[PDB]
């Protein structure tokens, strides 16, 4: 698998979450909550209700999604659950990445936690499930510890769903296989493989014992099921469509549900008939966490696709339910901010500067080379602006832009990375006052992404990078190999790892400096009527204009300055049945004659005036 | 933008291509997945058979379309 | 007042003979041809002298013998350089070629009766189809419908199976995962998915074109696909639609053009077609009646007891009418 260099266009800090919350963990001992970013961040928050900013840390090691995470050790010890295809342990009170698990070859989707038995699992789409035992991985002491990994066999399908109970005797799994599939963590021992619902399965809930089942479907209906008579004993349709998130109170009496319906309910197990609708939120539900400091539940914590996280108070069920849908709550009682997510960009022709509109509608201009924000257009229309900013050029792709953590992150790969050959001046780059080279924007790029790294000695001359510009080094397929900030290249450590993640296609153009030769073009030219066989050897580098006074020359059968003489009435070199600007590069007439329904090489027009 | 071409077997695969893409281009893309030399290839799209010197936007072939990928039998 | 007549093997243009039979047998495609050679525009293209040589051959004083398609081999290799030459070409190519250019030449008159939002020819009109792709994302369940014509469906095959199977394995969900992953616009990356194919709009007549081949990586070259295929003669099709008007119409196969050999790089083309309930076979000149029983056999061989594998490759469904 070939490797590709990424970065990220973004703060030195991410206070707010850029793209919404995953999953919730709250932590009843310090008061302190967990949100999972989409943005690759995990953040914690105080939830003491009397602060002007809860925001207390953020832990970044993640390079994609954070789908699960996990509060375990009695007090502080978060796992997490990433489709990067990794699982990491974090030391949750220092807040820091301990180990990395890269046992998982697919998105790792979620996480099962069994209290007493101190044990952890780990799911995905992988089809593969992987028990862990959370003290072996704290451990610090490596006493002949060869670690043996446990994988969970059966899942046919990809795994979305996990859950263990609190003794850790039974874990079940949900799946695309609309099966779920229940074992035995102690034995890894098939227990069933429960047949029942109609679509894939998101949230799985268990009881204490582990006795009775809890399930949510993308069909829409909640599934109670009873592990002792090995099969449903309840289904509630209480959403119009897809459940996602479950939470349940102590008594396993009350199930609290939501999805893409946007409602959050309450339903009594007991008795279905008493629904409460406690809230709508402003976009589907992803995922709730309980507060469980009291019996019934004080409040309950929701995470959406919104980067907003919200509480809703949940102090007030019993009064309504013994008097008379109508909402419970219609504001919270507590708001976690959220950032805003890019969720539309363009790159302009020139392939230099992206165009980006996100979830408020805010539109801004980008410099992708020197890796910055540049305007903030504000709300404007966005397919107008792109329009309005066109510039009639053309500029080979040499990198590709992600948006899934809300964020613009630009990479480059081994093919096109180095395909664009401008003019420096063009490139905006005056250099008085000597002449304008022919520069490649992916290698000045690549320069200055490694500009710290010793190995490159400098800079690359032209333009720097933010310092604090992540450089992320990943397998195209998955798995991450290594991220570091730009600024870090320095560190002893850090250039050793770099020295050992850097793939050679990189090492050959920023330190060993053997800059890459063009991939030149060609195309056919004679007289559009008369004049007195073969495309002559060119280059996009080239002016195309000087071409057409090479062939003036022909017709003669400080010269320099004679043949600029021809342009003015002579050259004329016409193409694609239309006058050619002589400004226009080479490579832009392949965006307008051959693109105009024609073969990749259109014959050039030629005439005396 | 991606695309789908339907290989051999049935299964699917997925392109990312641009509308500036050529047919060739596309066809190399579909050899680094399943190997197909392009000269071997044959793509149908929408009742027609895929020219090499044209391009995605001449065919206007949009984002979720779908290829049908097929070979050749000779015959005399 | 049917006629029998084969067509001269010009070299390796028994492709073209059969895929021009099988043509012939498609009535409604006879017909319109027919009606388009009587208007006579006289400028020489691939329509006209297909109209031509059809016309030759329905209005033949005998009724069985030989044709030579001189002028209209002349004119495919005249507008084409591709079958230029005197080498084995694929049916399917030729075939696909042929409805195209002649499509296009009535779009073009069709451009020009105007002269002194898109329309459709009689070619669309018999052979044209619509399927609707829907993707459903399974992260965020945001199911994405497209609709996309077809001339002809390719349906990839297994072992031992019949053609009413494949079609049915064509229009099943598939999940789209690991390294196909779908990009979502919603989820704003790549994802699972669920992708279905489903008939939209049913044609006149559904022309089938069996991927019987299959690709080797480690080896570097492919191979003939000669699995045993059962086709049945009447086939049932449903549609969806807006589900305001709902179609359950059925089909009878007419013609069947059969490749013979055992690899993809060499064979010989033959055609079966239904007339007035009997089969008969055109290879190239010869044309002979087949007793019905038959034609289930060969076409699909059984394990490798067949002499140089005779399997169908294209077939032709004609609606009830
Ligand atoms: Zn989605």
């Amino acid at each position: 698998r070939k490797v590709q260099v990424s970065y990220v266009i973004r703060d030195e800090v991410e206070k707010y979450n850029r793209n919404g919350v995953n999953a919730l963990q709250l932590d009843p001992a310090l008061n302190r909550l967990f949100t999972a970013g989409r943005d690759s961040i995990i953040r914690i928050w105080s939830v003491n209700q009397h602060k002007q900013d809860p925001y207390i840390a953020s832990m970044e090691h993640h390079t994609d999604w954070v789908n699960d995470i996990v509060l375990c050790c009695n007090g502080k010890t978060l796992i997490s659950a990433s489709s990067d295809t990794t699982v990491k342990v974090w030391n949750a009170h220092k807040g820091f990445c301990m180990s990395t698990l890269r046992t998982h070859k697919d998105y790792v989707k979620a996480l099962a936690y069994a209290k007493d038995k101190e044990l952890v699992a780990s799911a995905g789409l992988d089809r593969q499930i992987f028990l862990w035992d959370v003290n072996t991985l704290t451990a610090l002491t490596a006493s002949n510890n060869t670690v043996t990994t446990s994988s969970l066999s059966g899942n046919k399908d990809s795994i979305y769903s996990l859950a263990m109970n609190q003794l850790g005797t039974i874990i079940v799994s949900g799946s695309t296989e609309k099966v779920l599939r229940v074992w035995d963590p102690r034995t890894c021992a098939k227990l069933m493989k429960l047949k029942g619902h109609t679509d894939n399965v998101k949230a799985l809930l268990l009881n204490r014992d582990g006795t009775q089942c809890l399930s949510g479907s993308s069909d829409g209906t909640i599934r109670l099921w009873s592990l002792g008579q090995q099969r449903c004993i309840a289904t509630y349709r209480v959403h119009d469509e897809g459940v996602w998130a479950l939470q349940v109170n102590d008594a396993f009496t009350h199930v609290y549900s939501g999805g893409r319906d946007r409602k959050i309910y309450c339903t009594d197990l007991r008795n279905p008939d008493i629904r409460v609708l406690i809230c709508e939120e402003k976009a589907p539900v992803l995922k709730m966490e309980l507060d469980r400091s009291a019996d019934p539940p004080p409040a309950i914590w929701v995470a959406t696709t919104k980067s907003t996280v919200n509480k809703w108070t949940l102090k007030g069920i019993h009064n309504f339910r013994a008097s008379g849908i109508t909402p419970l709550c219609t504001q919270p009682d507590q708001v976690i901010k959220g950032g805003a997510s890019i969720i539309q960009c363009h790159i302009l022709n020139d392939k230099r500067h992206i165009l980006t509109k996100d979830t408020n509608n805010n539109v801004a201009y980008w410099d992708v080379l020197k890796a910055c924000k540049v305007e903030d257009l504000g709300k404007v229309d966005f397919e107008d602006e792109i329009k309005k900013r066109f510039k009639m050029v053309y500029v080979p792709n040499w990198f590709s832009v992600d948006l899934k953590t809300g964020m613009l992150t630009i990479t480059l790969d081994e093919s096109d990375c180095f395909a664009a050959w401008v003019s420096a001046k063009d490139a905006g780059f005056s250099s008085p006052d000597g002449s304008d080279p022919k520069l490649n924007l992916g290698g000045l790029l690549l320069q200055a992404l490694l500009e710290y790294w010793p190995r490159t000695h400098k800079g690359n001359g032209y333009f720097q990078v933010p310092p604090h510009t992540p450089v992320i080094f990943g397998e195209a397929g998955g798995r991450t190999l290594f991220r570091l900030l730009c600024r870090d290249s320095g560190g002893e450590t850090e250039s050793m790892l770099l020295n050992e993640t850097v793939p050679q296609w990189v090492i050959d153009i920023t330190v060993d400096k053997n800059m890459p030769k063009f991939x030149x073009x060609x195309x056919x030219x004679x007289x559009x009527x008369x004049x007195x066989x073969x495309x002559x050897x060119x280059x996009x580098x080239x002016x195309x204009x000087x071409x057409x006074x090479x062939x003036x020359x022909x017709x003669x059968x400080x010269x320099x300055x004679x043949x600029x003489x021809x342009x003015x009435x002579x050259x004329x070199x016409x193409x694609x049945x239309x006058x050619x600007x002589x400004x226009x590069x080479x490579x832009x007439x392949x965006x307008x004659x051959x693109x105009x329904x024609x073969x990749x090489x259109x014959x050039x027009x030629x005439x005396x005036x | 933008m991606q695309i789908f071409v339907k290989t051999l077997t049935g299964k699917t695969i997925t392109l990312e291509v641009e509308p500036s893409d050529t047919i060739e281009n596309v066809k190399a893309k579909i050899q680094d997945k399943e190997g197909i030399p392009p000269d071997q290839q044959r793509l149908i799209f929408a009742g027609k058979q895929l020219e090499d010197g044209r391009t995605l936007s001449d065919y206007n072939i949009q984002k979720e379309s779908t290829l049908h990928l097929v070979l050749r039998l000779r015959g005399g | 007042n049917e006629h029998y007549f084969g067509l001269v093997n010009f070299g390796n243009t028994c492709y073209c003979n059969s895929v021009l039979q099988a043509l012939y047998f498609c009535r409604p495609f006879r017909e319109n041809v027919l009606a388009y050679k009587a208007q006579q525009k006289k400028k020489e293209n691939l329509l006209t002298c297909l109209a031509d040589l059809f016309h030759s051959i329905a209005t033949q004083k005998k009724k069985v013998g030989v044709i030579p398609p001189k002028k209209f081999i002349s004119r495919l290799r005249k507008e084409n350089d591709l079958f230029d030459n005197y080498m084995q070409q694929d049916a399917h190519e030729f075939l696909n070629y042929l409805l195209n250019t002649i499509a296009d030449i009535l779009q073009e008159e069709k451009k020009q009766e105007k002269q002194n939002k898109p329309e459709l020819t009689w070619v669309h009109e018999i052979f044209q189809g619509t399927l609707t792709n829907e993707t459903r994302c399974l992260n965020c369940e945001t199911v994405s419908s497209k609709d996309e014509d077809f001339l002809d469906l390719s349906v990839d095959v297994e072992q031992n199976t019949s053609i009413t199977h494949c079609l049915r394995d064509f229009s099943n969900t598939e999940t789209l995962c690991s390294e196909q992953k779908y990009y979502c616009e919603t989820c704003c990356s790549k994802q699972e998915a669920q992708k279905r194919m489903r008939v939209k709009k049913l044609p006149m007549i559904l022309a089938l074109h069996l991927k019987r081949f299959k690709y080797m990586e480690q080896l570097h070259r492919y191979t003939k696909l000669s699995y045993r295929v059962v086709f049945p003669l009447e086939l049932r099709l449903f549609n969806t639609s807006s589900d305001a008007v709902n179609l359950d119409r059925m089909y009878d196969l007419v013609a069947v053009v059969v490749h013979c050999g055992s690899g993809p790089n060499r064979g010989h083309y033959i055609t079966i077609v239904k007339s007035h309930g009997f089969w008969l076979l055109f290879d190239d000149d010869i044309v002979e009646k087949i007793d019905a029983q038959a034609i289930e056999e060969f076409y699909g061989l059984t394990s490798d007891i067949s002499k140089n594998s005779e399997s169908g490759y294209i077939l032709f469904y004609q609606s009830r009418e």
